[PDB]
RNA sequence: GUAACGGGGCUAAACCAUGCACCGAAGCUGCGGCAGCGACGCUUAUGCGUUGUUGGGUAGGGGAGCGUUCUGUAAGCCUG
RNA sequence: CCCGGCGAGGGGAGUGAAAAAGAACCUGAAACCGUGUACGUACAAGCAGUGGGAGCACGCUUAGGCGUGUGACUGCGUACC
């Protein structure tokens, strides 16, 4: 059989798919875009 | 692509006798000036070198404006401070008539290094068909 | 016989020369294909004869030819202004050869 | 007092533009193999004209 | 579990560093301050380039209130009789161009000049 | 590399050093031991003494006499200085850098 | 320190009135390109061909993604 | 083996797949400091670039106001947080 050149051949059992709506987000930290830190003026938070 | 304007270094060069020896003043400066950037511009550029060499004659004659003759100043500042502020007045200009004109004609160039370069091609001159050899040669 | 034609933002200076211009979707291929042009651009040059700014020639005024006509350039340039920051973006530009003949 | 921003290095070189150097290699010897200054040969086997106390 | 962040971190500002295009020390020397750099330069650039037509517009018009002037004419007048003219829509950057053939553009002053009905 | 004569470290700065090299490179050699051997100013520390080196090297395992070599070119660059302590008045104490160099010299030229 | 027109300079290059002409912005038009909304033909999960519209943006919200270390697909694949 | 003060340090010679592994010794970035070349620069003013752009040097691009380096003069323009 010719080796290579095919592009593949055909793919791994378990490839997992698209769900993705089941997951996405993860969810950024905040603490990326350059100017960051965000929250009030105060940052009311940490107080709780 | 497409295309510049053309104004490499130019050649220019002049020998334009704008005599002014009369009643042509003021105005008159617009067009030593508009004359050294290139008015009509056979080429030139508002950015490129070469004031087209002109030279006023007389110019220790002018009728100035309607009344600028006894009553407008100069005002220089010398630099030594001591408040010292030199002021002359026109009529008061018997020393060196060729200095006005020029300094009329100055401030309306660019400013800065070309425009500053440019002044030069007027020859001052108070006193018609005199020393002429600022290019005594040819001429228009 | 020299450049006149128009197209995009006019611009015509070249004779046996080329000029590169929009994209003339309408169909640009490798070789050229029934490409329009007119005298009607406002080209008073022409040849000797003057030929003020569209005279005639209703119906094959003159025509062109075709370059490569692909490629797509660079100029992306960045910008997030004081204004805190946001942007840096990039922006290429597809244009057209075409080089022209019989002016 | 003090410098209120850092001084470039266009200017440390362009302040120490007067570095200067001697040797004008003038007359160095008038009867011995090159040495002695412009003045006095080499001390204890110098001399101006004709050996001085000592010279070989 | 791991960052180390490194081979990343050069290579970021490497980016801008070689952008650095040669300026003027600490502006192509640091790293900081090559960032900064780029406010007249890539701040200034995306929307500078669009703001250049005054440049070369000034410059044409220039030219031709310039050339046009063989007459004595006004720029103000070229464009009016050149406009109510013929056809003529196309009569811009031509200015520069004009210059590469006085004997080409003169005649188109003529069509111009023939203002009036 | 003909003769390549470094000196490395020499205890004496870099900047110091290199007033007393500059106007005495390229050609010379006979003349530079000259301009150096009469240039009062301890910076004609190895510098002399590279040469020596940089011209017994071309010697010993070279061809070139008297009349050859001409130092092609010099240079000096920095090295490992000592970094000591000084009291200073007050309890105050400032760092003092030793400060060293490389002296290195080639006279590949003939 | 001219210094109460930006400067020169202007007796009209000032003021009133009328008219036309040009210059003049990232506004508008034209050409190409991109993304969100609806339309209309193709054409179907559809994606597309044209098309009416929109796309400054701090706090802040929403939505897509790039890259890193580590785990499986890995005694696989690349590698002297 | 050689210069050197039986120094330091170094040049050769040799071992090594390498000494672009020599003991400061794997890879050796940045800041900062030089030597060489190219272009610019000693009647020119300011966030130092960007937009136009002459000239000079390279390749000349093996034909075209072309790619790289540099940039006289010129419109703009007061860093980031
Ligand atoms: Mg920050
Ligand atoms: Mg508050
Ligand atoms: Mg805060
Ligand atoms: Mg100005
Ligand atoms: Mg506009
Ligand atoms: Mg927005
Ligand atoms: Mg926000
Ligand atoms: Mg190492
Ligand atoms: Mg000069
Ligand atoms: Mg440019």
């Amino acid at each position: 059989m010719r080796l290579n050149t095919l592009s593949p051949a055909e793919g791994s059992k378990k490839a997992g798919k698209r769900l993705g709506r089941g997951i996405g987000s993860g969810l950024g930290k905040t603490g990326g875009r350059g100017h960051k830190g965000q929250k009030s003026r105060s940052g009311g938070g940490v107080r709780r | 692509m497409k295309t510049f304007t053309a104004k490499p270094e130019t050649v220019k060069r002049d020998w334009y006798v704008v005599d002014a020896t009369g009643k042509t003043l003021g105005r008159l400066a617009t067009e030593l000036a508009r004359r050294l950037r290139g008015k009509h511009k056979a080429e030139y550029t508002p950015h490129v070198d070469t004031g087209d060499y002109i030279i006023v004659l007389n110019a220790d004659k002018v009728a100035v404006t309607g009344n600028k003759r006894t009553d407008k100043v100069y005002y220089h500042h010398t630099g030594h401070i001591g408040g010292i502020k030199q002021a002359t007045f026109e009529e008061m200009i018997a020393r060196r008539p060729e200095r006005v004109i020029e300094i009329a004609v100055k401030g309306m160039l660019p400013k800065g290094p070309l425009g500053r370069a440019m002044f030069r091609k007027l020859k001052v001159y108070a006193g018609n068909e005199h020393n002429h050899a600022a290019q005594q040669p040819q001429v228009l | 016989m020299y450049a006149v034609f128009q197209s995009g933002g006019k611009q015509h200076r070249v004779s046996e020369g080329q000029t590169v211009r929009l994209e003339k979707l309408d169909i640009a291929t490798g070789e050229t294909v029934e490409f329009a042009e007119v005298l009607m651009i406002a080209n008073g040059e022409e040849v000797k004869i003057g030929v003020p700014f569209v005279d005639g020639g209703v119906i094959k005024a003159e025509v062109v030819a075709h370059g490569r006509g692909e490629k797509v350039k660079i100029v992306k340039f960045r910008r997030r202004k004081h204004y805190r920051k946001q942007q840096g973006h990039r922006q290429w530009f597809t244009d057209v050869k075409i080089t022209g003949i019989s002016a | 007092a003090v410098q209120q921003n850092k001084p470039t290095r266009s200017k440390r070189g362009m302040r120490r533009s007067h570095d200067a150097l001697t040797a004008v290699t003038s007359l160095s010897v008038d009867k011995t193999s090159g040495e002695k200054h412009l003045r006095h040969h080499i001390t204890a086997d110098g001399y101006y004209r004709g050996r001085k106390v000592i010279a070989k | 579990a791991r960052v180390k962040r490194g081979v990343i971190a050069r290579a970021r500002h490497k980016k801008i560093l070689k952008q650095a295009k040669g300026y003027y020390g600490a502006r192509s020397r640091v790293y900081r301050v090559a960032f900064q750099a780029v406010i007249k330069a890539g701040q200034y650039a995306y929307r500078d380039r669009r703001q250049r037509k005054r440049q070369f517009r000034q410059l044409w018009i220039a030219r031709i209130n310039a050339a046009a002037r063989q007459n004595g004419i006004s720029y103000s007048k070229f464009i009016n009789g050149l406009k109510k003219a013929s056809v003529e829509i196309d009569r811009k950057i031509l200015a520069d161009i004009a210059v590469f053939d006085k004997v080409a553009f003169t005649a188109l002053v003529e069509k111009a000049k023939a203002a009036l009905a | 590399m003909e003769t390549i004569a470094k000196h490395r470290h020499a205890r004496s700065s870099a900047q110091k050093v290199r007033l007393v090299a500059d106007l005495i490179r390229g050609k010379k050699v006979s003349q530079a031991l000259d301009i150096l051997t009469y240039t009062n100013k301890k910076a004609a520390v190895l510098v002399k003494k590279v040469l020596e080196s940089a011209i017994a090297n071309a010697e010993h395992n070279d061809g070139a006499d008297i009349d050859d070599l001409k130092v092609t070119k010099i240079f000096v660059d920095e090295g490992p200085s000592m970094k000591r302590i000084m009291p200073r008045a007050k309890g105050r104490a400032d760092r003092i850098l030793k400060r060293t160099s490389h002296i290195t010299v080639v006279v590949s030229d003939r």
